Order: C-alpha cells, then sequence, then structure tokens
C-alpha cells in the first residue's frame, strides 16, 4: 500500500496541472478538493509514529 | 450646388485607409515555435507526460 500511494496522488496532480494549463476552470474546481485532501493525507501523519502512512504496528486498529 | 450647377461625377471615390507597407519583420526569439501552433506543443508536452 504504502508503494502504490505516490502514484495515485501525483497523477491526480498531473490531472489538476493539465486542466489549469489547458485553462477547463470547471474541473479543476472539481479536483482541487481532493488534491488538497491527498496533500494533508500525505504530510500529516496523524499516526503518532510520523515515519509511514501505513505502519503495520498500528494497522490493525478497527478505527 | 445651391450657387452652382455641377455635372455627373467623372470621378467616383471616397475615405479609405492608408498604412505602411508591411515589411520582413525581424524575427523573434522563440520563432522556432512557429512551424506549430502552440496547442501542439502544449499537447505534445503532456503526451510525453502520459507516456
Amino acid at each position: 500500500l504504502r508503494k502504490l500511494v505516490v502514484p495515485e496522488y501525483s497523477i491526480h496532480g498531473l490531472f489538476c496541472l493539465m486542466f489549469l494549463c489547458a485553462a477547463e476552470w470547471v474541473t479543476l474546481g472539481l479536483n482541487i478538493p481532493l488534491l488538497f485532501y491527498h496533500l494533508w493525507r500525505y504530510f500529516h501523519r496523524p499516526a503518532d509514529g510520523s515515519e509511514v502512512m501505513y505502519d503495520a504496528v498500528s494497522i490493525m486498529n478497527a478505527d | 450646388e445651391e450657387v452652382i450647377d455641377f455635372s455627373k461625377p467623372f470621378m467616383s471615390l471616397g475615405i479609405s485607409i492608408m498604412i505602411k507597407k508591411p515589411q520582413k519583420s525581424k524575427p523573434g526569439v522563440f520563432s522556432f515555435l512557429d512551424p506549430l501552433a502552440y496547442e501542439i506543443w502544449m499537447c505534445i508536452v503532456f503526451a510525453y507526460i502520459g507516456v
């Protein structure tokens, strides 16, 4: 899962950049919120460890 | 015409626009992109990214 997360976020960022350059404002607006959510998710590490997005020790928690 | 009498016009004309003849424009920096439209260049960039 860790190896597979960066491609998703970066490819969505590519989508956002493309729609910016093409001047397609509506789609860019629809896509910015997910961009920021992914940014927050990747750069917060709510887990106290703060070394991996998914941590085997923190994983297996029901919440 | 109120004080003299004219003939039918021997030459009809009207207002027109005079400009300086377009010259060979001094080549612009980045004139090497002119053979292809900007949209082609951007599609090239993003096709490179996608490939």
